[PDB]
């Protein structure tokens, strides 16, 4: 995979060019921003089943027709589908905010998710909601400085499925 | 009419009459004479049909000839009886021609609007139409009452 | 209040309050446009188990009461055309619907 | 044989339309030779009245 | 484009009066015409090509300058017009049998076609000769009580043409 | 989408085979219920409007949320157009009834359906709900043989819906 | 087929079934012993009907089994043979059906292009097709052999 | 796979409705014709390989080329793969039939079995061929009652290759 | 598409109870700086050529390889492209600006970026370098205040492409 | 499309560098054989509609169950459309050799092919044993040469095929 | 190219190329050596082209290297001239297609955006394109410089 470091390099690398300032600085950047994207994933690794948790709650409150007969989520074995895909959604975003970068939810994640959903049956509309509950539910455990940081790897899943 | 669909269908992709365009019009000509004996049958008794409708409309919907209603009055009344006329003459048409057509294109295409500006219920109409269905079916026979039913029907679902 | 039972005086009182609920939105969104299109069939679903006099006579009389609090000519006349576009649909759906 | 000034009002049996349409109503095109027979034989379908036709080149 | 049941239909709906006993009357007569007029339909169907063979035969050999140069048939195109325009004149003429009615003869023939052929050049003369070409071939397969059917329609393209 | 006759020439057909004794069986077989199948088809469209409405006032009722807020029928707008899909349910189920097959709904209705609520948002368990309680009114108002002929294609609707 | 065309057509302008195409299912069910009889006749002889109308086709038009001829050989024959077969077993296929839809849907789209492709004369094809109308029409009653000749001539017009 | 039982218990479990008179009605008919199934499948089983010997040998008696050089059966090792997928679906022909449901067929036999035999080479309509002489062998031993049921599948079968 | 006004009013529709203060203070900061937007609308629809312009000579100055040889962007076509595809960007941000919502942007311009552009082989990390350069003119341009509403825009249409 | 000369132009424009010895060569190498390509093209062009007859006689004549019923190209519908995919390949070969390139065999003929013959079940070893048939139907009438330039790009046709 | 132009032109009405369009790639074919011999006077002369026609034009139009011109200094003046050598190189590959296309497509479509993105008098374009004709037409013959100097034509007339 690829980090907002090992993106730098690549191009540099590929330009056969020197680090110069640009570079130094978005290097800069990215250390500047370490320390809080560290403490976030460190939070979020502690509170992963509590986020998944309230979560899955919300989506199944904001649309009760998934877990009740006849809904893609009715069954033992399709609501712990659905949970399994949401720990992966939480897990991965969190290992592309630690990165700073979105390479790793594209190939281990996107790559292929809209036609495994499209052949299952499994409605990609609820798929969204699901993020943007897990989104905002974990925005409120990383605090407003970490949320901004998160909130955007958990859009990118979004725009990805959507 | 029959023939004139079979010919609309048959012209629309250039070609001659299929076979089972000959087929069908052959039914409609060889059931011709009994059309015209229900075509017979509902326009000489119109006036029987055309008042015990009108009578069962205003029973059902006393709110109609109510103070406020759309038929209040005995000018408006009056429209109503000649609205109930125009229909089943409509109706006669069509059990002649052997197709709704003849309903549709004078009194169906449009009806909703026209209705619409004169502030008619489509619900009186449906329930003049269903009192209309109902003696013009009493007074036929069943062979003859299922299929001019029919028309009153096809009349009834355009309204409604 | 006894003749309908619980159920349609709930669904009375919940559209009551949906009435006013989207004369707020309406105010909020600068356009009637949501009243109006949820209006131009609504007469139809009610007929059969709801008074249309009765509705219209409610709507009117929220319009008044509305009207009274607001104390400013041009908020009253643009709360009395949100709640007139009620009172026009209704009186548009005397046929059936569009 | 080159092109065909057609002027014809083709009417409407089949609904009531709320846009204007008063131009495709009433109209006047050029039609090449070789789409006139088809845009003739539409315009007959249609129900429409073919005013006059006149030969331009 | 209206047949003779929907013609008599429009008379009495113009006039606002039920169908009388003379309506009923002229009903009776198509629906009595209406298996005769269907025989000579299937058999028109089935001899259309051939009608087509003998009626180009016999126009291009009374008049023998038309297929020559210099004629308003010399061309594979221009014979392939005039051949396309006498077989539409005998399917119309089939139709208006069928219907009972000229009417569509007006609405799909005779609409526009009298200036098209004017604006062309297209001789009146020639027009005619092939239609009677073509009228007393098709009687003649038809039978005389078909024959004289189709000559009110045949004659009614003639003389509208004319 | 092929009827019950066309359902047998294709069979036949793709065995490069005439018709056989069990063929003409069947092909009588689906002769002797014509006229109870028209039958039928001219009571439905009798009350249709009606069917409608006792089958969306049974829905609604054994499925309050659906009108109330965060319900998907909450709307006069959603209302209307959960009721024209009632009627495109009826409508088709009345034609299937009349071909013989279940051809016309997997063609017309049942592919795509599940997809498109999905990005709807439309419950597919509640339109399997609408569409039993239509099968339950049509079944009085149409008799007993005539239901169970109407009622095996409202239950191939539930089940391709399911 | 023509319950299948009313459906289409109901189905094309989203309404139910006019009046007239109920009344045309009615009798095209009502026919549908006689269609039966018609088909299990012609089904039950086309052994007969093929060797016949093929012996007519080729007395008629020697050319096509002579030396330099498409039918020379007794391979050819075979497959001019087997062709007839598949269009007697076409029209069977549209007399239950009560439309020329099957015999369409298989055998008349492309056919020009096919024969083209084997180098099958059409006015061949068409000599055979009549001689088969002929062979068949002798062993139907008068009122079937309009019938079952109307299928033949629609299918002689496609090829011809 | 599901049978007619597992098709009543999922069409109920997808509406969420317990048991009522008319699931009890469809599995009483499946029970009913449980002993006509169950002689069925005993008596195909005792004579599967019968059955499969006079198939091919129709088969290959009808059609000689195949087991002729050039031929798709010509090997001892396509012979045998030949007379295996024989073997399948006279196998799963009897397993549907004794499940009483299609599913099995669509499930575990049609499925990629066109672009299969398109990839081989295997000849689709040589293989329908086979299955129509199966069919024939197989109606004869189980009787007229259990051919009729028999028969469902195999035509299922020849329609979903063709 | 959705503003603000759109997604408060529907998401006390669904709770179907009127606004409470978090609403009105909502209302109130989207209108608090609705003056504010309406200038750097007019600002940027007046002047997004020249925006246009900066950007362009930014982002290919920092990166020469685009435009010359064996670059994305080496073309007079793909040079036209490339710019034209920064105005759709400033285009959306403005409408996402005005309206208060990234609704529209992910509806037309994220539902199908990523497929474009690694169709087209577009380098996408240069884009949004691109975009970071328009944020930083259109900044310059419109004011601080309005810079903010700007940037938080741009930074969504960058993190939906990377 | 590309052709020869469009391809040389690309190489060396996305390099940025100007004609050189190896590129005039390659030049000179397609002027010289353009007038054999046109030969072939125009005896191609004279004697197409025999080409595809020998060869559909061939292929049909090996494979017999393509056209009898449940094959393929089993109806008059069917077999027009093979006859038509082998016409397509055909001139798309002669538009190739005329070319020099197989660029326009790629856009026009095999981008979505495998997967259209996927879905609609045609037997794409077939398809390329007719192209194959086409090869030497096609060698024999444009001599031998010609014949090693057609082969080129029939042989990419059945490659690109599979 | 000339060959590419003709047969995207007949797969455009799915048609084989006619006998007049087969003369058009023959009479291309038989005219490529001379079109080869004018891309190596071309190509080889590139750099003394290049030069000439930047003294030309900045002897034309001064302005342009004046202060506040668009050229006015060493780097902007090496763009120009870099300019100049794209499109000579540009005249060189439309000379051995036979066409404008590679013109069209890498410098002719989105020029003008392209150079007003760029704040370039087109005019200046056009200068300098008449004066690099003029240098490139001055090394060929007159059979060769006219050929050539229809590009260089096509060239100004799409920058104006
Ligand atoms: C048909 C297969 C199936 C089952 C069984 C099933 C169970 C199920 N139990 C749930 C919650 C629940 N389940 C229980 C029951 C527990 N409370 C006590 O601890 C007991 C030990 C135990 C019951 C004996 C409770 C209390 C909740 C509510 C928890 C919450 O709302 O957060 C929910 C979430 C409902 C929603 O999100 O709207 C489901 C789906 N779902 C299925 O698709
Ligand atoms: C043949 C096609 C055709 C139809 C059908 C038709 C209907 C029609 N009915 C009318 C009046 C009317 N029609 C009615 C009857 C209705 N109101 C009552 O509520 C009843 C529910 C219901 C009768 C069952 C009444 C009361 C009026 C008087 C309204 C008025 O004049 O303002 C009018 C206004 C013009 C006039 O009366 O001369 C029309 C055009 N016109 C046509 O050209
Ligand atoms: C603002 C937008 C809006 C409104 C107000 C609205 C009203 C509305 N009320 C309904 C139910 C109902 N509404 C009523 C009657 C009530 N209705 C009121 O107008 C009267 C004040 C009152 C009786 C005097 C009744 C009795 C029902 C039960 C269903 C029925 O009438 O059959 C329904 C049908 C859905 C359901 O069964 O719950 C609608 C669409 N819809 C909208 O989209
Ligand atoms: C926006 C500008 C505009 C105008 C003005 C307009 C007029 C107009 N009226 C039409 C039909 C018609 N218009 C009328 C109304 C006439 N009959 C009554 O007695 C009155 C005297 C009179 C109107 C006051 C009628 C009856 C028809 C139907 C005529 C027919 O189809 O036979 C049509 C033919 C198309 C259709 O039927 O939908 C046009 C174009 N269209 C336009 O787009
Ligand atoms: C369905 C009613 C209908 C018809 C039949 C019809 C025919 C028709 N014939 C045309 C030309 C023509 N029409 C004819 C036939 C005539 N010239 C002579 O051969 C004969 C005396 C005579 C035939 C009886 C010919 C030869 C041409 C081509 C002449 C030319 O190129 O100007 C054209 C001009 C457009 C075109 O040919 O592409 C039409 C539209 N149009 C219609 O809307
Ligand atoms: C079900 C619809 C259908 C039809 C109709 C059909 C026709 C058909 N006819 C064929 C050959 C043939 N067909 C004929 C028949 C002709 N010979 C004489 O000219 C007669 C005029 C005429 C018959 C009356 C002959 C002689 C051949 C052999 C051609 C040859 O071997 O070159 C073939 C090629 C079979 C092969 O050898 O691979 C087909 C597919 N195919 C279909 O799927
Ligand atoms: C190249 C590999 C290959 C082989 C070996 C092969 C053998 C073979 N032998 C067959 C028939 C036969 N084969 C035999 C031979 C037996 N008779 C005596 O018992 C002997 C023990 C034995 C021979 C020494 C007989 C008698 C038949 C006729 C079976 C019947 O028609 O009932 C058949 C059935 C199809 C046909 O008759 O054309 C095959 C496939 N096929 C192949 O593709
Ligand atoms: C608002 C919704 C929308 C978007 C987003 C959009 C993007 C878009 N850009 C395109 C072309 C292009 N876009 C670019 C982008 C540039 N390449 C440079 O390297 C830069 C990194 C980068 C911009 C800073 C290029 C080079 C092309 C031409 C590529 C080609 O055609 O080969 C195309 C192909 C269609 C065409 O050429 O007209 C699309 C669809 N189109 C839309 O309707
Ligand atoms: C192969 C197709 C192609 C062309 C044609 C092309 C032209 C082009 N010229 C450029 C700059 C330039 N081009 C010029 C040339 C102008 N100076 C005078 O005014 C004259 C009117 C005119 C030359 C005759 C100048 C002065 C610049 C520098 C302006 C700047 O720094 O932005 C640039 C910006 C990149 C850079 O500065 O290196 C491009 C892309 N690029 C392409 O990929």
């Amino acid at each position: 995979m690829q980090d907002a470091i090992t993106s730098v390099i690549n191009t540099y690398d590929v330009q056969g060019k020197y680090f110069d300032t640009s570079a130094f600085d978005k290097l800069k950047a990215y250390y500047a921003t370490g320390e809080l994207r560290v403490r976030a994933a460190g939070t979020i690794s502690a509170n992963a089943a509590t986020i998944i948790k309230e979560a899955s709650a919300k989506l199944f409150s904001n649309q009760p027709d998934l877990v009740r007969p006849g809904g893609n989520a009715y069954t033992t074995r399709r609501y712990a589908a659905c949970v399994r895909d949401m720990d992966y959604f939480l897990r991965y975003a969190t290992y592309a905010m630690l990165a700073g970068d979105t390479s790793i939810l594209d190939e281990r994640v996107l790559n292929g998710l809209k036609e495994t959903y499209n052949s299952l049956g499994v409605p990609i509309s609820s798929t969204v909601q699901g993020i943007q509950a897990m989104k905002e539910v974990t925005g409120s455990l990383v605090g407003s400085g970490a949320a901004k940081e998160m909130g955007v790897y958990f859009d990118y899943l979004s725009s990805g499925l959507s | 009419s029959v023939v004139t669909k079979a010919i609309v269908s048959a012209d629309a992709e250039a070609r001659y009459l299929s076979p089972g365009e000959l087929d069908r019009i052959r039914g409609f000509v060889s059931s011709g004479e009994r059309r015209l004996r229900v075509a017979q049958t509902l326009t000489e008794s119109r006036e029987r049909i055309i008042k015990q409708a009108g009578d069962q409309l205003f029973q059902k919907r006393p709110d109609l000839v109510s103070p406020g209603g759309n038929a209040y009055g005995a000018e408006r009344t009056a429209s109503c009886l000649r609205d109930l006329d125009y229909y089943l003459r409509l109706v006669t048409f069509g059990i002649v021609a052997g197709d709704v057509t003849p309903i549709e294109e004078i009194g169906v295409i449009g009806v909703k609007e026209m209705y619409r500006n004169l502030e008619v219920p489509l619900p009186g109409m449906v329930e003049a139409v269903k009192a209309m269905k109902s003696v013009a079916t009493g007074l036929l026979s069943g062979d003859d009452s299922a299929e001019v039913g029919y028309y009153f029907d096809y009349l009834a679902g355009a309204l409604a | 209040i006894a003749v309908y039972g619980p159920e349609r005086m709930q669904k009375s009182l919940r559209d009551l309050d949906w009435f006013l609920r989207y004369v707020n939105y309406s105010l909020v969104a600068g356009d009637s446009n949501m009243i109006l299109l949820n209006c131009l069939g609504l007469r139809e679903i009610l007929e059969k188990a709801c008074s249309i006099d009765a509705t219209i006579v409610a709507v009117q009389e929220m319009r008044r009461a509305a009207t009274g609090y607001l104390k400013s000519n041009d908020d009253k006349e643009l709360v009395g055309s949100y709640f007139d576009v009620i009172i026009r649909s209704l009186n548009a759906d005397k046929s059936d619907t569009p | 044989t080159r092109l065909f000034k057609v002027t014809a009002l083709i009417p409407s049996y089949k609904k009531v339309r709320g846009g204007r349409e008063l131009q495709n109503t009433y109209f006047t095109k050029l039609v090449e030779y070789d789409r006139w027979f088809a845009e003739q034989q539409r315009i007959q379908k249609q129900g429409g009245k073919i005013l006059s036709v006149k030969m331009v080149a």
